[PDB]
RNA sequence: UUAUCCAUUUAUAGGGAUGAAUU
RNA sequence: UUAUAACAAACCUUGGAAUCAAUUUACUUGGAGAAGAGGUUCGUUGAACUCAAUUCAAAAAUUUGUUUUGUAGCAAUAGUAAUUCGUAAUUAUCCGAAGUGGUAAGGACUAUCCUUGAAAAAAGGAGGGAACGGCUUUGUGCUUUGCUACUCUUAAUACUUGUAUG
RNA sequence: GAAAAGUGUUUAAAGGGGUCCCCGUCUCAAAAGGGAAACAGGUUGAUAUUCCUGUGCCAAUAGUAUUAUGAGUU
C-alpha cells in the first residue's frame, strides 16, 4: 500500500554512543584458533622481514596464463 | 554413530543378573512376621542386597499369585535386604502364607 | 477436608463417580444432629445438618452404589 | 484554558490501562455521590498496530494492524493530557456514548471502536500529526 | 633461625586478602568505539560500600552499543555523585564532577580520580578515599600530560590516558582517630590479617633481626639495604634520612 | 617495526567535524 | 490460596493544613499533599467476627429482621478422666470468663560501624512483540481455490510405543 | 619440571539454550547455610512424622483419539 504513517519508521537513529549500532561483518575481530592464526602473522612476518636473494626468487612465480600454457604443453 | 566391524566383548554365558530365584530368597518367620502376616496382611521376605522395590515387586508377581500395593525395604545387618510387602486388599496374606508354606 | 453448604453442589459431587463412599454420622447436640461426609478420590466433603427428617432425605437420595458407613 | 476539551488526546497514567493514549469524548467535572471526583471519559487503544513492511501482503498487514480499543471512565487527575488533539479526524461523539456505558453490550461497543480507529489508521488525511502520535505505542 | 613475619605473608596462606564480601572489582569501562570517538552515558543506580575499601564505589548502567542490554560497571565514586545521576565517559564528553575523560581535555588545575596510568589500564591511579590528582599541563607536542599524585609525585601521562572528574569520596576519614584497638580490629578483619603487630624488638632472635638482648632494643643500625634479602630487609628500608621530618 | 614484553576485552565500528532504545 | 475478623505498615481517592498539625515508649511524618472521611494490599494470625448455614417474614432485577444449629471443616469415630455391664460393649463428661509475661516467632521502628553484615540452584514477575485458526482440492515445506465448529484448559478414559507413579 | 609433582586462562579449535545465532571450564565441598511435600491417633519384646487407621500434601504424568470441565473467538 502507499500509506503515510503505517510504514513510517524512526530510522534516523545512529549517533555514538546511543542506541545499539546498526551492524559491521567482523572478520578483521573475531579471535581464529592459534594455528592458523599463527599461519596468518607468519605469512605477515615473511613479507616484513628482509628476505634474502634466494628466498625471494622462490616467489617471482611467471605469468598465470603463461604458467597454464606451460601446464597444458607438460600434459 | 558406532559401526563396530565386530563387536569388542560378547558375553554369550547365561545372565548372570538376578533372576526372581536370587532376588527373593526365603520369607521370614520370627513372631514378628507372623503378627504382620496374621494383622495386616504384609509378607516379609529375606532378599538380595541389590534389590529394588520394583524388581522385589516384579519377583512378587513372578514368583506367587501375590498383588502388592506397596514394599518397604530395609537393609538388615546380615547383610540381607528385608522387604515388608503388602497385598492388595483382594488377596489374603494367611493364604498366600499357607500357599507358599 | 472440606465443606459443603450448597446442597446442590453436595448432590452434584454424589452424582460423579469418582465418590466412593459416603460417612453418615450421628452426634448428640448440647437434638440428633447429622454430619454427611463423602469420600472424594481427592477430599473429603462434608455438609452438617441441624434438622434430621431433611438429613433422612437426603441420605436416601444418595445414589444406592455408595458404600455408606454407618460411624456410631 | 479548560485543557480537556472533548477529542484531546490523553496519556492514561493509572490503571490496568496504565500507560495507554486514548481520547477523551466527555469530560464532567461534577463530584457526585457515585462518582466524588472530575472525570473525563475515555476512548483509548489497549493493543497498538503491529510494525508493518511494505513486502507484506495485504491481509497479512490488515490482521497485524488491528487495534483493540477500550472505553473508561476515569479521573482527570490519573491522565496526563498532550497537545494533540483529534475533534477533526473523528466524529468524537460517535465514538463512545454516555448512555452506552450503562449499556450490556459494552463490548460490542468496544469492537466498533477498535474498527473505526483501525479504519481511520488506513485512511490518514493533510496528514495529522495528532492522529501519528495516536497510532504510535508508548515506549516506557 | 626460623622464617619472619613478613616472609610468611608472601605465601599467602592465612594471609590473603579477606576477598568474601566484596562487590566486585572497581574498573572503568572497557574502551570501547564510544568512548574513543564521543561519550556514552549511564546511571548510578546506586551508591555502596564495599568492604576492605574506604571509598564508597558506585553500580553505574550502561546499555551497550553493540548488543541489546544493559550491562554493570563498578566505579569508584567521585564525591557529589549521587544516584540517577548520569555519567559520562568519552573523547568528546562534557566536564562535569563524575564524568570520565581523557586527561588531553581537561585544563589545567582540573582534578581527577580513577586514573589510567597506560590507556585501556581501567583505572589504577587515585582510588583512595579522599584522594585526587591534579592535571598540571599537557605539552606543546599535545599526546601527554603531567599530573600530581596525592604522594606528591609528578608523572607524565598518555593524554589518551582516562580519569575522572572530580575527588574521592569518603575524604578525610583518617581524620577522626580509630582510638579503640577493636575498631582496628574490624578495620583489619575485612582486609587481611596484619594486625596486631608484634615488635620485632618483643621476639626472641630466631624470630627476628631485632630479636633477643637482655634489654629490648634493636642493638644493630635500623636502617637497612635496598639490596638485602628477605629476612634482612626489617627496619627502614633503604632509609635516605630518619628522624622526626624537618622538610 | 616484525622478535620479545605488558595490558585490555565478547579480542566488537579504519582516521577527522533515576523512561525507552533489540527481530 | 483455610473463609472472615482485628491489627502494625505500605499505597489509592477525596480533602487543602500556621493559632502548625497528626503522632510514638522512643522519633517520626506533612504543599514531593498532613489531619479528617472513605478504600486497596501485603504481613502477622488461623474460626477471631454473627463466621457460615438454616427459621420464616419484608424490599430490588437480591438486601434487612428474628431463631436454631455447627468444638468451621478436619472432629469424635480420636484422646483424657469417669461410670458401669460382660467374659469386648454401653452410658455420662469434655466448657463460660480473665490474668501473669517466662519462652518463641512475627511486626513496625530506632541506634551503632574507618565493621554496612555470602553465594548459587530454583522460582517468579515484567519489558518486548516472533509465530498463528481447522478440514478438503490443485501445482512446485510454500502458493492458490472452497466450507465452518475452532484455539486453549484441567480431569478421566482408551490404545500402540520397552513393563508410563514415587 | 629428569620425572614425581607445582600452578589453574597465563598464547584453547574447552558442554548448554533457541530456529545458523546466542550463552559457557569441569567436578567435589554444608546430615546446623540454600531447599518440592505430613499431620494426628493407634500399634511392637525391640521400629515408627517410616508400620496401622484416618486425613492430606508435593512432583511428575509421552504421543494419538475420544469424552466430559469451563474460558475465549463467530
Ligand atoms: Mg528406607
Ligand atoms: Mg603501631
Ligand atoms: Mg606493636
Ligand atoms: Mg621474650
Ligand atoms: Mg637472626
Ligand atoms: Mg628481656
Ligand atoms: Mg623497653
Ligand atoms: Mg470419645
Ligand atoms: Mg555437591
Ligand atoms: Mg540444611
Ligand atoms: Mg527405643
Amino acid at each position: 500500500k502507499d500509506n503515510p504513517l503505517i510504514f513510517e519508521k524512526k530510522k534516523r537513529s545512529n549517533i555514538i554512543g546511543v542506541g545499539v549500532r546498526p551492524k559491521k561483518d567482523l572478520s578483521k575481530y573475531v579471535k581464529w584458533p592459534r594455528y592458523i592464526r599463527i599461519q596468518r602473522k607468519k605469512k605477515i612476518l615473511l613479507q616484513r622481514l628482509k628476505v634474502p636473494p634466494s628466498i625471494n626468487q622462490f616467489n617471482h612465480t611467471l605469468p598465470k596464463s603463461q604458467t597454464q600454457d606451460l601446464l597444458n604443453f607438460l600434459k | 554413530a558406532r559401526n563396530p566391524k565386530c563387536p569388542r566383548i560378547v558375553k554369550s554365558c547365561h545372565s548372570k543378573t538376578l533372576d526372581k530365584y536370587g532376588l527373593i530368597k526365603y520369607p521370614l518367620t520370627s513372631e514378628k512376621a507372623m503378627k504382620k502376616i496374621e494383622e495386616i496382611n504384609t509378607l516379609v521376605f529375606m532378599c538380595d542386597k541389590r534389590a529394588n522395590k520394583k524388581n522385589i515387586k516384579k519377583s512378587v508377581k513372578n514368583l506367587f499369585g501375590i498383588e502388592c500395593d506397596k514394599v518397604n525395604v530395609l537393609n538388615t545387618l546380615n547383610g540381607d535386604k528385608k522387604a515388608y510387602v503388602r497385598l492388595s486388599g483382594e488377596h489374603d496374606a494367611l493364604e498366600v502364607a499357607n500357599k507358599i508354606g | 477436608p472440606k465443606q459443603i453448604t450448597d446442597i446442590r453442589k453436595f448432590l452434584k459431587i454424589s452424582r460423579k463417580p469418582d465418590t466412593t463412599a459416603v460417612i453418615i454420622m450421628k452426634k448428640k447436640s448440647k437434638t440428633v444432629i447429622t454430619k454427611l461426609k463423602l469420600r472424594t478420590k481427592k477430599y473429603l466433603y462434608t455438609m452438617v445438618f441441624a434438622d434430621r427428617k431433611k438429613a433422612e432425605r437426603i441420605e436416601n437420595s444418595l445414589l444406592p452404589s455408595l458404600k455408606r458407613i454407618y460411624y456410631p | 484554558g479548560k485543557l480537556l476539551k472533548p477529542g484531546k488526546v490523553i496519556i492514561i497514567l493509572n490503571g490496568r490501562r496504565a500507560g495507554k493514549k486514548a481520547v477523551i469524548v466527555n469530560t464532567y467535572e461534577g463530584q457526585t455521590r457515585e462518582r466524588p471526583y472530575s472525570y473525563c471519559l475515555v476512548a483509548g487503544i489497549e493493543k497498538h498496530p503491529l510494525k508493518v513492511n511494505k513486502s507484506m501482503t495485504k491481509k497479512k498487514i490488515v490482521k497485524r494492524s488491528k487495534v483493540k480499543a477500550f472505553i473508561k471512565c476515569i479521573n482527570v487527575n490519573h491522565i496526563l493530557p498532550t497537545r494533540y488533539q483529534v475533534a477533526n479526524d473523528f466524529d468524537i461523539k460517535s465514538l463512545a456514548s454516555d448512555d452506552v456505558l450503562k449499556s450490556k453490550n459494552k463490548k460490542k461497543e468496544v469492537k466498533k471502536l477498535g474498527k473505526i480507529f483501525r479504519d481511520k489508521f488506513l485512511e490518514p488525511v493533510e496528514v495529522s500529526k495528532d492522529i501519528s502520535f495516536l497510532h504510535k505505542k508508548l515506549y516506557f | 633461625g626460623r622464617v619472619i613475619r613478613g616472609q610468611r605473608k608472601g605465601r599467602g596462606s592465612i594471609f590473603k586478602s579477606h576477598n568474601h564480601h566484596r562487590k566486585g572489582a572497581a574498573k572503568l569501562r572497557h574502551l570501547d568505539y564510544c568512548e574513543k570517538k564521543g561519550y556514552i552515558k549511564g546511571l548510578v543506580k546506586d551508591i555502596i560500600h564495599d568492604p576492605g575499601r574506604g571509598a564508597p564505589l558506585a553500580k553505574v548502567i550502561f546499555k551497550r552499543t553493540e548488543k541489546y542490554g544493559k550491562k554493570e560497571e563498578l566505579i569508584i565514586a567521585s564525591e557529589g555523585m549521587f544516584t540517577g545521576q548520569y555519567i559520562s565517559c568519552g573523547t568528546k564528553a562534557p566536564l562535569s564532577v563524575g564524568n570520565i575523560l581523557p586527561i588531553g581535555k581537561m585544563p589545567e588545575g582540573t582534578l581527577i580520580c580513577n586514573l589510567e596510568h597506560r590507556t585501556g589500564n581501567r583505572g589504577t591511579l587515585v582510588k583512595a578515599s579522599g584522594c585526587y590528582a591534579t592535571v598540571v599541563g599537557q605539552s606543546e607536542d599535545g599526546k601527554k600530560t603531567k599530573v600530581r599524585l596525592p604522594s606528591g609525585a609528578k608523572k607524565t601521562i598518555d593524554a589518551k590516558a582516562r580519569a575522572m572528574v572530580g575527588v574521592v569520596g569518603a575524604g578525610g576519614r583518617i581524620d577522626k582517630p580509630i582510638l579503640k584497638a577493636g575498631v582496628a580490629h574490624h578495620k583489619y578483619r575485612v582486609k587481611r590479617n596484619c594486625w596486631p603487630k608484634v615488635r620485632g624488638v618483643a621476639m626472641n632472635p630466631v624470630e627476628h633481626p631485632h630479636g633477643g638482648g637482655n634489654h629490648q632494643h634493636i642493638g644493630h643500625p635500623s636502617t637497612v639495604s635496598r639490596s638485602a634479602p628477605a629476612g634482612q630487609k626489617v627496619g627502614l628500608i633503604a632509609a635516605r634520612r630518619t628522624g622526626l621530618l624537618r622538610g
